[PDB]
């Protein structure tokens, strides 16, 4: 179960650091 | 006659393109500053260590 | 069960080499 926690949180730093990109070029 | 018109041509591009070279380095140093402390802000997915580590 | 956990580690792995990298790069 750390391995799937471990996952989703890769996952969702990646959409966070496109979406701080995103708006930070605006 | 036509060397010694050539090279005034070569003479003063060359005072020009010095200084437009001159102005792109320090527009292009601010933009390194900009992408690099921009970037180090996106430390706050960790705490206030992954703050100053970054 | 051993094979999946390896398999889940090794994609976790890929996923937070990549996010590193990219990050890195920033």
């Amino acid at each position: 179960k750390t391995v799937e926690v471990v996952k989703n949180a890769i996952e969702t730093a990646d959409g966070a650091l496109d979406l701080y990109n995103k708006y930070l070029d605006q | 006659n036509n060397a010694s018109g050539k090279l005034l041509a070569l003479d003063s591009q060359l005072t020009n393109d010095f200084s437009e070279k001159s102005s792109y380095f320090q527009s292009q140093v601010d933009k390194i500053r900009k992408e690099a402390y921009a970037g180090a802000a996106a430390g706050v997915v960790a705490g206030p260590f992954g703050l100053i580590i970054s």
